[PDB]
C-alpha cells in the first residue's frame, strides 16, 4: 500500500476506530497499516506526517 | 421527473423564481441536462395523489406540467467531411501561434500565459513503460497571478472550451469540493460514493484557484492525486483506489502585494516548495506601471465596456478533442 | 401588575396599552396615587438637600461613595424621550460602568438596582452568549413546535439591565452591545424571522481592573482593559479607589460591624432621615409627569464644558445633556436651570478627581 | 452503461459494470418448508425451487378450520441465503452535473460473499421490477437487477 | 324570517349600489358611480370589482354599514348574489369577487380578538414567505358510477367532502365520491404569512406572525418583504396541533337522544386557530412633472442633492456622495457574449467610533425603499441567504425571503463586517462575485438571483488609526471581499475648535425641539420621486472623449507607481472598471446623457481623495 | 428478577427524582340524568374515558344518559418517580453501576432528593412493558420498585423538631467540655497533624449566621476555605473526609467536573414534562459543603462561576 | 465577624464573648504566616 501522508485522501494513515453509523457499534475504519498487514508499506513525506 | 424553475435572468426584482414540476416520458427521458435553460411544450395539469385527504383545508390541488417536448438552449464530434477538411488546416506551421492567439480572446492576455494554457489543455503522451510506470502524460500549469491580473478569467475559458473540465474553486465550496468522500445523501437515501473534482474530471482538465486558501485536508488530496495519479478512499466500508489522471491548472495569489519580494518565487508565495515542484510550468505575472502597456490595456477594456486571424472557437474546441483522441 | 415595593414602569414604553385597554376597559396597570401624599411630594421637593437626601436613601446598607449612589439616582430618572417627526428616539437611556478594588460593594448596588427596577434582568459574565441575549428560537416541547423566545436584553427593555464582570465577557459578546448602546434597538436577521426589534434599556456594568488593585500611575485608560472605543461610549464611568483613610475604616467598621444589633434588622442608617416607599412613588411621579427641556440658558456653558474636555469624544456631550436633564427632571423643573449643569459636569469630573492618583 | 437502461430491457438478460457501494447483512429464505395445520393437524410441504423478492410463494389459506391455519415447522425446513448488493456506477464518469445513480441487486446462495465492497465488477443479470412502498406515483415501480451470475474484475485485488 | 331579514339586507344593498353613489356635481365625476365601474370592468371582462366602503358607510347613516361589517360572513352570499342580479339586469362563465377598501380604522395584529371573528376588518403588516399559486374547488362535479356522474355542486365551506344529497341513484345513499378533475371550477390561490410591523411590537413581547390566505385576483398582489394593508374577510382554520395546550377543550359528542336503541360514539374535537383572509391587498406604506423639470433645469441641483442628503449628519461631504451614488447605479448590462459587466457599486465606511458612521446607515434604511438593515455580527448565517423552507406541507420548496436577497436591486446596509467572522463573509463574496445565490440544502437544489449594492460600516482593528499602517492591514477583512469594495471613504475625526464648537452647537441643536427648523433644500419626500425619475435613464457614453478617460486612468497609476509605499492597491484595472460605473452614476445624477469629460473628472477626483486618505 | 412481589429493602443513590404530580386512581363521573355517579378504577399509564351511562337506572332504559367527569370527586394520589443507582462501592470489580426505578404515592412524596444515599423499603412489583415490539419473546415484565418507607443515611439537618432525649445524645459530647478542640480533632482523625486546619473545618461545617438587612439584601452566611501547598501533606483526604461527614456534600474535580457540570442544562423530562433544569455540583450540593480538587487546572469558564 | 459568630455557636452562645473574636483572629493569623518557617 503506497500512502504518502498524513494518509490520503480519505484513508487514514494508521489503525483507527470509527463507528458504523447504522447499528452503531464499532469497527476498524481502515488505514495504511491494517489494510497493508503482513507485507510492504510505502510512505513519503515521512517528516510531514 | 424534472424540477423546472423560472429562469433567474428574467426575474422581476424582488419576487423569487418558482419551482414547477415537469414530467417526461418515452423518448424525452434523460435528454435534458441540469444547468441548462430548457423548453417544454406541455399540458398543464392539476394531478394527482390526490389524497390529499390530508388536506382538507382549504381544498387544494397541486399542479404538474406534463411535458410533450424539449428544446435545448437557446453533441459535438468530429466527422468525415469535417476531418478531411480539417487535416489541411493543421499543415501550416504558423497554426500554433494562431491557436495561442485564439486561446484567450477577451483578456488580451499575454503570449506566454496563454501559451501554457494551450500546451497543457491540448495534451501529452501518457505514456506507460512496459509494464511498470507511466511517468505522466499531462502538463500541470501553475498560474501565479496578482491582484487585478486576469488570473481568474483565463481558467474560466478552459471550462467552456475543454471536453471534460471541472471547476472546484478553492473550497467552501463551489461543488465539487476536491476530496472524494462517501457521504449520506440528501432527504433520506442510501449512501452514495462521490469523487472530488479530481476523480470526476479524469482524462479531462481539473481547474482550481486560490490554493493559498485551501484547508490542509484538501491539500493532501491534491498532492496525492498529482503524485500517484490515483485517489484512494478507505471509508466507510468501501475501499478502493479511484483513478484521476487530470491535468491540474491552478490560479494562485502571491503573498500580499503584486510582487512580494526580489526573493525567489517559493519565498514569494506561501505554497511549500515540494508541492510546487510537481508543477512543471510556472506562469508569473507582472508588472510595474508601464505607459504604453496601460494605454494598450485601457483601450481594450474601455472598448469592451463601451460595447453594449484566430480560428473560430468551435473548430479549435473540436481540434483539441480530435487530436487528443 | 404594579407593586408598592418596586419601581413603576414608564409611560412612553407602555403607550398603546394605555391607548388600548381603555376601550374594552380593564383594571390595574399604572400605579395610582392619592391626593394628600402628592401634597407631600410637592412639599418634599421644596427641601433643599433633596438631591443629597435621596442619594443617601438609595442604598441604606451601603456606606459613603455617595456620587455612585447619586449617578445611579440619575440613572433612575435618566433622560427625556424624543420622537422628532419620525425616528429620533434617543430615549432616556444612560449607561454606567464602574470599576475598582474588589469588595467595594460594586455588586451590592447591582443587587439593589435589580430589586427596585421593575423589568430589569441580572447577568453574570461568561454565563452569557450573543445567542443568549436575544432570539433563542427554541422548540416549544409542549406542542412540539418552534416558538420564538425573548432574549435577556429584549426582556430588559425598559428599566435597567445589570451586568456582572463585564470586563470578562467573551469577544463575540460585547459585539451585541455596540448595537444596543448606539442604535438603542437590536437587529436580528437570523434564522426564521428577520426584523429589527426594540430593546431600550439602561446598562449598569461592573468591572474588575487587572490588578485587581488598579494601582497608582499606569495609564488608567489602559488599566480598565477594554477596547478604548467601547470604553469611551459609556455615559458615566466610575472609578472607585481606597485612599486608606484611617479615619475611614474605623467609621466604616462602625457602620458594618453594627448588626450586631438588632438581630432583627432595624435602624440601619439611623439616625438618618430616610424615605422608604415614598421615594419610589416619588421617582415614579417624577418620571411620568415631567418632561424637562434645557431651553436657552444651558447651551453656552454646556458647550464650553465639552470643549474644555476636548482641549474624549462627542459622546461625552450627548452624555452631559442627557444626564443633566435627569437632574432637572428631578426637582420638578420643566426647564433646566443654567445651574445644575455644574454638578452634571462634576459627576464626569468626579471620576477625574479620582483619575489623579 | 448503467446510465442507459431502456424499459425494453425488463425481464431480459442485461449485463453491465460498475462499482459496489455496499453489501448487506445476509438473510435467510426458505427453499423447502414443511407445514402443519394447527386445528386440522394435517401436514404438508411447500418446496420453492426458484425465486427472485416476489414474494414468490405464500402459505395456503385452507386446511373452518380457517383463515389460514398453517404453521411453519422450523425444525424440518431447509433455508438458504440472500445478500442484496447495491451497485453504483463508477464515480469517475459521466455525471459531471449530478449525484450518480445506482441499482439494487439480489444474490442467492452461491453468489453470496463473492464480492467485497469496492471491487469493480461486471454483472450479468435480469433487469426487473418490484412495487415496494412509495418514498413517487402514479403506478411507478422501482427497478432492481436479479443477478445471475457475477464475473468479477480480475483480480482486481 | 332570518331568510327574509337577510334578504332585506340584500335588497337594501342592491338598492344602495343602484341608488346614486355620488353627490359630486358640475365638474366630475358626475354621479353615478358604480355603474361606471361595472362597465369599466365590462371593458376587459375580467369579472371582479372594487367598491369603496366610506360611501356605503355614509349613505344609510350606517345601519347598513354596521349590518355589513358585523355579520359580513353571514352576508357574503346575499351580496355577491345581488351583484349577480344587477349584472343580469344591465349586462349580458360566472365568477365574481367583491372587495371593499378604505376602511375608517386600522387594527394591529396583536389587537385582533375573537369578537371580530367572521367580520370584515383592517390589518396592516410586513408580508413574509409567499407561496406558489394553487387551484381550489368550491364548485365540483363528483358522483359515483352508479348511476351517473356530472352532479355539480356544494363543497362550499372548507371540508372538502362531499356531495350533499340525491345519491346514488338508484343505490340511494350515503356512499361517497367519485370526483372528476375533468369537470369543476377552480380559482387562485396563494398563501402568504404576514408578520407584525417591526416598529410597533410591545416590549419585549417580540413579533408574532399570522397567516393570511389569498384568493381572488388579489392573488400575487402581495410582495415578500413589504408593508401592506388588508381588509377583512377574517374567518378561521382548524388546528390539530393544539394538544397539551392545556384545556379545557370542547368536543363534538353527538346527541343521540332521538331515534331508539335496538354509528358508535362519533366524537371529533374542535380546535380552531385564527387566520386572517384577504379580499383586498394594497402596498400602501402631470402637476409634479413640472417640479421634475424645475429640478433638471437648474445647474445647482447636484449640489442641492449632496448638501440635502443627510441633515442629521454634520459635513464630511464625501460619504454624502458615497451614499447617493449607490442609489443611482450604472448600466449593469451587456457586454455579452459572454459575461455581463458590473454595474451597481459598493462602499465600506471605516472610522474611529463616535464618528456617527451609523447615522448614514439609519438614514438609508429610513429613506430608500427596498432596503434591509442588519447589525451582524448577528446575521447570523442565513440570514443573508434563503433557508430554503421545508416542508410546507404539500410539496414544500417554498423559499424564505430573506435578509440580503429580499432587498434586490437596492442598497443593503450591514454594520460591522469585522464581527461576522469567516462563515457569512464568504457568502457575501459569492454574492458580489458570481452575482447569483446558489442554494442547495438536503432537498431541492436551487439558484436565486440577488443583484445588490452593499453598504457596510467596518471598525478598525483597534477602532483607531494607525495612520502609519496600510489600510490593507487596518480593515481586517479578507482580500477577495476587500478588492470588490470601491471605494472605502475612510473617516477619522480630529479636534478642531471651530469644528468642535460647530459639533456641540449642532448636536445640542438636534436635541432641542427648537430649533428643529434646520432644513434641507430638498424635502425627503420629493427626492425619492426625483431619484426614481433619474433611474429611468439609460446613460451611455459613445463619446470619443472617452479616449481622455484612458489618460486619466493613466494619469492615476503613474504618480502612484513610485513609491509602492503609497496607498496602492496597484492601481488595479478594476479601478479603471470602477471609473466607468462611477461616471454612469454621475450621469444618472445630472440627467445628462453621454455625460461630459468634466463629470468624469469629478468621479476621478473623488477616487483621488479616497486614495489620499489612505496615504499618510 | 425472582424477588418480584416481595417486600424488599435496598440501598443506593437517588438521582433524577422528577416532580410530584396528581395521578388518578379512580375517576368520578356524574350522569346528571339518572343522577348517581360512575367510578372507574384506573390502572397503568393510560385509560379510556367512558361514555353513555352505566347507571343502574340508565341501564335497560330506552335512552342512556351522558356523563362527564368531575375532578373534585375523583381520588387522586400524589405520584413521584425516582431512580436509584448502585452505591458504587458494591459494584463488582468490572462492569458499571446499574439503575432502578421507584414509585412514590401518597404521603411519602417529596421525601427524596438527588445526591442522597438511602435505604428504601418497598413492596416490589412489575408493570407491563417491553422494548421494540419485535424485540419481545413475551410476556416479560420490565418491573419497578414501590416505596413504602424511606430511611436516609446521613440524616439531614437543619430540619428536626426535637431535641427530645436526643439532647441526651448531645450531652455526652457537651459535658466533657472543650467541645471545640474535641470535635476539631474528631474531623478526619485518619490523618496526622494540622489541628488548626481541622480546627477551622469544624467552623466550615457549622457556618452561619448570615444576615438580612430588612430591605432586604443578604450577606453570606458561610465560610470559604482554601488549602494550598504541595505535593504531599494529604490535603485532599481532608476533603474526602468532609464530603463524607457533611450531608449534602459533593466532591468534584476540575477536568473533572465540566463547566456544564456546575451549571444546569435544560433537558426533556421523561414521564412528567417538560424540559426541566438539571444541575450538578453547585446546584446539586447546596445548603451544604462543596469540595474541589486540582483547583488550578479548572481553566477559565469554571473560575468565573466560582468567582 | 462571621468566623467569630461561628465559634460562638459551638459555645451555643448568643453572647459572642471576646475570647471568641480573639480566637478568630488567631485562626486567621495562623492560616498564613506559616511561610516564615
Ligand atoms: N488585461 C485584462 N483585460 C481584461 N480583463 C482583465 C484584465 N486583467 C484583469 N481582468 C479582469 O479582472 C478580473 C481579476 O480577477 P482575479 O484577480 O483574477 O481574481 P482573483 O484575485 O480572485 O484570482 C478577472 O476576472 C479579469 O476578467
Ligand atoms: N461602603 C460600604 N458600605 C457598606 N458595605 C460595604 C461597603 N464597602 C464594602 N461593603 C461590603 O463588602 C462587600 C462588597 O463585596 P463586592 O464589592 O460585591 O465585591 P467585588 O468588589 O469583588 O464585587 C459587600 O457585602 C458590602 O456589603
Ligand atoms: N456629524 C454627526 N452628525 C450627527 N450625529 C453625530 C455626528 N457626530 C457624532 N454624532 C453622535 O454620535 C453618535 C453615533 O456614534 P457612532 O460614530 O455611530 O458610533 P459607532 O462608530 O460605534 O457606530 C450619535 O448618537 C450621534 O448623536
Ligand atoms: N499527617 C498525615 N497523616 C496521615 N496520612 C498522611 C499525612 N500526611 C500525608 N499523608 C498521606 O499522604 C497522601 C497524600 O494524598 P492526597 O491528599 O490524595 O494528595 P496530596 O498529597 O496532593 O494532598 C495521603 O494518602 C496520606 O495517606
Amino acid at each position: 500500500v503506497y500512502t504518502s501522508g498524513k494518509g490520503s485522501s480519505a484513508a487514514g494513515l494508521t489503525a483507527s476506530v470509527q463507528r458504523d453509523p447504522m447499528t452503531r457499534e464499532f469497527y476498524l475504519e481502515g488505514g495504511a497499516m491494517v489494510l497493508a498487514d503482513g507485507g510492504v508499506v510505502c510512505i513519503d513525506e515521512f517528516d510531514k506526517m | 421527473r424534472v424540477t423546472l424553475q423560472e429562469a433567474p435572468g428574467t426575474v422581476p426584482p424582488g419576487r423569487l423564481p418558482r419551482h414547477r414540476e415537469v414530467i417526461l416520458l418515452a423518448d424525452l427521458v434523460d435528454v435534458s441536462k441540469p444547468g441548462e435553460e430548457v423548453e417544454v411544450t406541455g399540458i398543464y395539469k392539476n394531478n394527482y395523489d390526490g389524497n390529499l385527504n390530508a388536506k382538507n383545508g382549504f381544498p387544494v390541488f397541486a399542479t404538474i406540467i406534463e411535458a410533450n417536448s424539449i428544446k435545448r438552449r437557446e453533441v459535438f464530434s468530429w466527422t468525415e467531411e469535417e476531418e478531411r477538411e480539417f487535416r489541411k488546416i493543421s499543415r501550416d506551421r504558423g497554426i500554433i501561434d494562431k491557436i495561442i492567439s485564439s486561446m484567450a480572446p477577451s483578456i488580451y492576455g499575454h503570449r506566454d500565459i496563454k501559451t501554457a494554457v494551450a500546451c497543457s489543455l491540448f495534451g501529452g503522451v501518457p505514456k506507460n513503460v512496459n509494464g511498470k510506470h507511466s511517468i505522466r502524460g499531462d502538463i500541470n500549469v501553475l498560474l501565479l497571478g496578482d491582484p487585478g491580473t486576469a488570473k481568474s478569467q483565463i481558467l474560466k475559458y478552459v471550462e467552456k472550451t475543454a471536453h471534460r473540465a471541472v471547476f472546484a474553486t478553492g473550497q467552501g465550496a463551489s461543488a465539487v469540493g476536491l476530496t472524494a468522500s462517501v457521504r449520506k445523501d440528501p432527504i433520506t437515501k442510501e449512501w452514495t460514493l462521490e469523487g472530488g473534482a479530481l476523480v470526476l474530471a479524469d482524462k479531462g482538465v481539473c481547474l482550481i484557484d486560490e490554493f493559498d486558501k485551501m484547508n490542509d485536508q484538501d491539500r493532501t488530496s491534491i498532492h496525492e492525486a498529482m503524485e500517484q495519479q490515483s485517489i484512494s478512499i478507505s471509508k466507510a466500508g468501501i475501499v478502493t483506489t479511484l483513478q484521476a489522471r487530470c491535468s491540474i491548472i491552478a490560479a494562485a495569489n502571491p503573498n500580499g502585494g503584486r510582487y512580494n519580494s526580489t526573493l525567489p518565487l517559493a519565498q514569494n508565495v506561501s505554497l511549500t516548495e515540494p508541492i510546487l515542484s510537481r508543477f512543471d510550468i510556472l506562469c508569473v505575472v507582472r508588472d510595474l506601471v508601464d505607459e504604453e502597456a496601460d494605454e494598450r490595456l485601457a483601450t481594450f477594456v474601455v472598448d469592451s465596456h463601451v460595447r453594449s486571424s484566430p480560428i473560430p472557437q468551435e473548430l479549435l474546441m473540436k481540434y483539441i478533442h480530435y487530436a487528443r483522441t | 401588575v404594579s407593586d408598592k415595593r418596586l419601581d413603576v414602569d414608564t409611560s412612553t414604553i407602555e403607550q398603546e396599552l394605555m391607548q388600548n385597554k381603555v376601550d374594552h376597559n380593564e383594571v390595574e396597570e399604572v400605579r395610582q396615587i392619592t391626593d394628600q401624599d402628592l401634597a407631600k411630594i410637592r412639599e418634599v421637593a421644596a427641601r433643599e438637600d433633596l438631591y443629597s437626601l435621596l442619594a443617601r436613601s438609595i442604598a441604606p446598607s451601603i456606606y459613603e461613595l455617595e456620587d455612585v449612589k447619586k449617578g445611579i439616582l440619575l440613572q433612575l430618572f435618566g433622560g427625556t424621550n424624543k420622537t422628532f417627526t419620525k425616528g429620533g428616539r434617543y430615549r432616556g437611556d444612560i449607561n454606567i460602568l464602574l470599576c475598582g478594588d474588589p469588595s467595594t460593594s460594586k455588586s451590592q448596588i447591582l443587587q439593589y438596582v435589580h430589586k427596585i427596577t421593575p423589568r430589569g434582568v441580572y447577568t453574570s459574565g461568561k454565563g452569557s452568549s450573543a445567542v443568549g441575549l436575544t432570539a433563542y428560537i427554541t422548540r416549544d416541547v409542549d406542542t412540539k413546535q418552534l416558538v420564538l423566545e425573548s432574549g435577556a436584553l429584549v426582556l430588559s427593555d425598559g428599566g435597567v439591565c445589570c451586568i456582572d464582570e463585564f470586563d470578562k465577557m467573551s469577544d463575540s459578546t460585547r459585539s451585541v452591545l455596540h448595537e444596543v448602546m448606539e442604535q438603542q434597538t437590536i437587529s436580528i436577521a437570523k434564522a426564521g424571522i428577520i426584523t429589527t426589534l426594540n430593546a431600550r434599556s439602561s446598562i449598569l456594568a461592573s468591572a474588575n481592573p487587572i490588578g485587581s488593585r488598579y494601582n497608582p500611575n499606569l495609564p488608567v485608560t489602559e488599566n480598565i482593559d477594554l477596547p478604548p472605543p467601547l470604553l469611551s461610549r459609556f455615559d458615566l464611568v466610575y472609578l472607585v479607589l481606597d485612599k486608606v483613610d484611617e479615619k475611614n475604616d474605623r467609621e466604616l467598621a462602625k457602620h458594618l460591624t453594627n448588626l450586631y444589633l438588632e438581630d432583627k434588622p432595624e435602624h440601619i442608617s439611623q439616625d438618618d432621615v430616610l424615605p422608604v416607599e415614598f421615594l419610589t412613588m416619588y421617582i415614579s411621579y417624577a418620571k411620568e409627569h415631567i418632561h424637562p427641556i434645557i431651553t436657552e440658558a444651558a447651551k453656552t456653558e454646556l458647550v464650553r464644558a465639552y470643549v474644555g474636555m476636548r482641549k474624549a469624544t462627542t459622546r461625552q456631550l450627548e452624555s452631559m445633556i442627557r444626564l443633566a436633564e435627569a437632574h432637572a427632571k428631578m426637582k420638578l423643573k420643566n426647564v433646566v436651570e443654567l445651574e445644575d449643569v455644574q454638578e452634571a459636569v462634576r459627576l464626569i469630573r468626579s471620576a477625574i478627581k479620582d483619575y489623579a492618583t | 452503461p448503467l446510465r442507459d437502461l431502456d424499459s425494453e430491457h425488463v425481464s431480459k438478460i442485461v449485463r453491465l459494470s460498475g462499482i459496489i457501494i455496499s453489501t448487506s447483512v445476509l438473510s435467510s429464505r426458505a427453499t423447502y418448508l414443511s407445514i402443519m395445520c394447527r386445528n386440522c393437524r394435517h401436514t404438508t410441504s411447500i418446496t420453492i425451487n426458484n425465486f427472485n423478492t416476489g414474494n414468490t410463494v405464500s402459505l395456503p389459506r385452507s386446511c373452518n378450520c380457517g383463515p389460514d391455519p398453517y404453521i411453519i415447522i422450523h425444525e424440518s425446513s431447509k433455508f438458504i441465503d440472500q445478500q442484496f448488493l447495491k451497485l453504483q456506477e463508477i464515480p469517475e464518469l459521466v455525471p459531471v452535473g449530478e449525484m450518480p445513480r445506482n441499482l439494487t441487486m439480489t444474490c442467492d446462495r452461491y453468489l453470496t460473499n463473492k464480492v467485497i465492497p469496492g471491487t469493480r465488477v461486471t454483472i450479468v443479470g435480469i433487469y426487473s421490477i418490484y412495487n415496494s412502498k412509495n418514498g413517487s406515483g402514479v403506478a411507478i415501480r422501482t427497478p432492481y437487477i436479479k443477478i445471475l451470475g457475477i464475473q468479477s474484475d480480475v483480480e482486481t485485488s | 324570517v332570518d331568510d327574509v331579514t337577510g334578504e332585506k339586507v340584500r335588497e337594501a344593498f342592491e338598492q344602495f349600489l343602484e341608488d346614486f353613489s355620488v353627490q359630486s356635481t358640475d365638474t366630475g365625476e358626475v354621479e353615478k358611480v358604480y355603474r361606471a365601474q361595472i362597465e369599466f370592468m365590462k371593458i376587459y371582462d375580467l369579472n371582479t370589482i372594487y367598491i369603496d366602503y366610506q360611501h356605503l358607510s355614509m349613505r344609510e347613516n350606517g345601519a347598513l354599514a354596521m349590518a355589513i361589517s358585523e355579520q359580513y360572513y353571514r352576508f357574503l352570499p346575499f351580496l355577491q348574489k345581488g351583484l349577480r342580479r344587477v349584472v343580469r339586469k344591465y349586462a349580458p362563465e360566472r365568477v365574481f369577487q367583491i372587495s371593499f377598501f378604505n376602511l375608517p380604522t386600522v387594527h394591529r395584529i396583536r389587537d385582533i380578538r375573537s369578537e371580530k371573528i367572521g367580520s370584515l376588518l383592517s390589518i396592516s403588516g410586513t408580508v413574509t414567505r409567499t407561496s406558489e399559486v394553487r387551484p381550489e374547488l368550491y364548485k365540483a362535479s363528483f358522483t359515483c358510477d352508479m348511476c351517473r356522474a356530472i352532479v355539480d355542486n356544494v363543497e362550499q365551506s372548507f371540508k372538502y367532502t362531499e356531495p350533499t344529497f340525491c345519491p346514488n341513484p338508484s343505490c340511494e345513499n350515503r356512499a361517497f365520491w367519485t370526483l372528476n378533475v375533468t369537470r369543476s371550477r377552480f380559482l387562485d390561490w396563494q398563501k402568504v404569512r404576514i408578520q407584525e410591523n417591526a416598529n410597533e411590537i410591545p416590549t419585549g413581547s417580540m413579533p408574532r406572525t399570522l397567516d393570511v390566505i389569498l384568493r381572488g385576483d388579489s392573488v400575487e398582489r402581495a410582495k415578500p418583504g413589504d408593508r401592506c394593508k388588508f381588509t377583512g374577510v377574517e374567518i378561521v382554520v382548524p388546528d390539530v396541533t393544539q394538544l397539551g395546550l392545556p384545556g379545557v377543550k370542547p368536543s363534538s359528542t353527538l346527541d343521540t337522544r332521538g331515534i331508539s336503541k335496538t354509528r358508535s360514539l362519533g366524537v371529533r374535537d374542535l380546535t380552531y386557530k385564527i387566520s386572517f383572509l384577504a379580499c383586498h391587498v394594497i402596498s400602501i406604506g402631470s402637476d409634479e412633472i413640472n417640479e421634475l423639470k424645475e429640478m433638471v433645469k437648474d445647474e445647482h441641483i447636484y449640489d442641492k442633492l449632496v448638501r440635502s442628503i443627510a441633515p442629521a449628519v454634520f459635513g464630511h461631504e464625501a460619504v454624502k456622495k458615497g451614499i447617493l451614488l449607490q442609489m443611482l447605479g450604472g448600466v449593469h448590462k451587456s457586454t455579452v457574449e459572454g459575461i455581463k459587466l458590473r454595474g451597481d457599486i459598493n462602499i465600506c465606511v471605516v472610522g474611529d467610533p463616535s464618528t456617527s458612521k451609523s447615522q448614514f446607515l439609519k438614514y438609508v434604511v429610513g429613506f430608500a425603499p427596498r432596503s434591509v438593515y442588519t447589525s451582524g455580527k448577528a446575521s447570523s448565517a442565513a440570514g443573508l441567504t434563503a433557508a430554503v423552507v421545508r416542508d410546507e406541507e404539500g410539496g414544500d420548496y417554498t423559499i424564505e425571503a430573506g435578509a440580503l436577497m429580499l432587498a434586490d436591486n437596492g442598497i443593503c446596509c450591514i454594520d460591522e463586517f469585522d464581527k461576522m467572522d469567516i462563515s457569512d463573509q464568504v457568502a457575501i463574496h459569492e454574492a458580489m462575485e458570481q452575482q447569483t445565490i446558489s442554494i442547495a440544502k438536503a432537498g431541492i437544489h436551487a439558484t436565486l438571483n440577488a443583484r445588490t449594492s452593499i453598504l457596510a460600516a467596518a471598525n478598525p482593528v483597534g477602532g483607531r488609526y494607525n495612520r502609519k499602517l496600510s489600510l490593507r492591514g487596518n480593515l481586517n477583512m479578507t482580500a477577495p471581499i476587500m478588492s470588490r469594495f470601491d471605494l472605502f471613504f475612510v473617516i477619522l475625526d480630529d479636534c478642531n475648535e471651530k469644528i468642535d464648537t460647530e459639533l456641540a452647537s449642532h448636536i445640542v441643536d438636534l436635541h432641542m425641539k427648537r430649533d428643529e427648523a434646520i432644513e434641507p433644500p430638498f424635502s425627503a419626500e420629493q427626492l425619492r420621486r426625483y431619484i426614481k425619475y433619474a433611474r429611468t435613464f439609460k446613460p451611455i457614453l459613445t463619446k470619443e472623449a472617452r479616449s481622455y478617460l484612458v489618460e486619466k486612468y493613466k494619469e492615476l497609476r503613474k504618480d502612484d507607481a513610485q513609491g509602492f509605499s503609497r496607498s496602492s492597491y496597484r492601481i488595479t484595472v478594476r479601478q479603471l472598471e470602477s471609473m466607468i460605473r462611477l461616471s454612469e452614476a454621475i450621469a444618472r445624477a445630472n440627467c445628462v446623457d453621454e455625460i461630459t469629460p468634466s463629470f468624469i473628472a469629478e468621479a476621478y477626483d473623488l477616487l483621488r481623495q479616497s486614495i489620499i486618505r489612505v496615504d499618510v | 428478577g425472582d424477588f418480584l412481589g416481595q417486600l424488599i429493602t435496598v440501598r443506593g443513590i437517588i438521582t433524577r427524582v422528577s416532580d410530584v404530580k396528581p395521578a388518578v386512581e379512580v375517576i368520578a363521573y356524574t350522569c346528571d340524568q339518572c343522577g348517581y355517579e360512575v367510578f372507574q378504577e384506573v390502572n397503568s399509564r393510560t385509560f379510556t374515558p367512558l361514555s353513555e351511562c352505566t347507571s343502574e337506572e340508565c341501564s335497560q332504559n330506552q335512552t342512556k344518559g351522558q356523563l362527564f367527569m368531575s375532578t373534585r370527586a375523583s381520588k387522586f394520589s400524589a405520584f413521584q418517580e425516582c431512580k436509584i443507582q448502585e452505591l458504587s462501592q458494591q459494584v463488582p470489580v468490572g462492569h458499571i453501576p446499574r439503575s432502578l426505578n421507584i414509585h412514590v404515592n401518597g404521603t411519602l412524596v417529596r421525601s427524596l432528593s438527588p445526591g442522597d444515599i438511602v435505604d428504601v423499603t418497598g413492596i416490589f412489583l412489575p408493570a407491563p412493558y417491553t422494548g421494540f415490539k419485535a424485540l419481545k419473546a413475551g410476556l416479560l415484565t420490565e418491573t419497578y420498585l414501590e416505596a413504602q418507607f424511606v430511611r436516609q443515611h446521613k440524616k439531614k439537618f437543619a430540619s428536626f423538631s426535637l431535641t427530645s432525649d436526643v439532647e441526651e445524645r448531645v450531652m455526652e459530647l457537651i459535658t466533657s467540655g472543650d467541645v471545640y478542640n474535641r470535635l476539631a480533632k474528631s474531623i478526619a482523625p485518619e490523618i496526622y497533624g494540622n489541628l488548626d486546619v481541622k480546627k477551622a473545618l469544624l467552623l466550615l461545617l457549622v457556618g452561619g449566621v448570615d444576615k438580612r438587612v430588612g430591605d432586604g439584601m443578604k450577606i453570606r452566611g458561610d465560610i470559604n476555605v482554601c488549602l494550598m501547598g504541595d505535593p504531599g501533606v494529604a490535603k485532599s483526604q481532608l476533603l474526602k473526609a468532609i464530603c463524607k461527614i457533611s450531608p449534602r456534600g459533593v466532591y468534584t474535580t476540575g477536568k473533572g467536573s465540566s463547566g456544564v457540570g456546575l451549571t444546569a442544562a435544560v433537558m426533556k423530562d421523561p414521564v412528567t414534562d417538560e424540559m426541566i433544569l438539571e444541575g450538578g455540583a453547585l446546584v446539586l450540593a447546596d445548603n451544604g459543603i462543596c469540595c474541589i480538587d486540582e483547583f488550578d487546572k479548572m481553566d477559565e469558564s469554571d473560575r468565573t462561576a466560582i468567582h | 465577624i462571621r468566623l467569630s459568630q461561628a465559634l460562638a455557636k459551638l459555645r451555643l452562645a448568643d453572647m459572642v464573648d471576646i475570647d471568641d473574636v480573639e480566637e478568630a483572629l488567631r485562626l486567621v493569623r495562623v492560616s498564613k504566616e506559616s511561610l516564615y518557617q
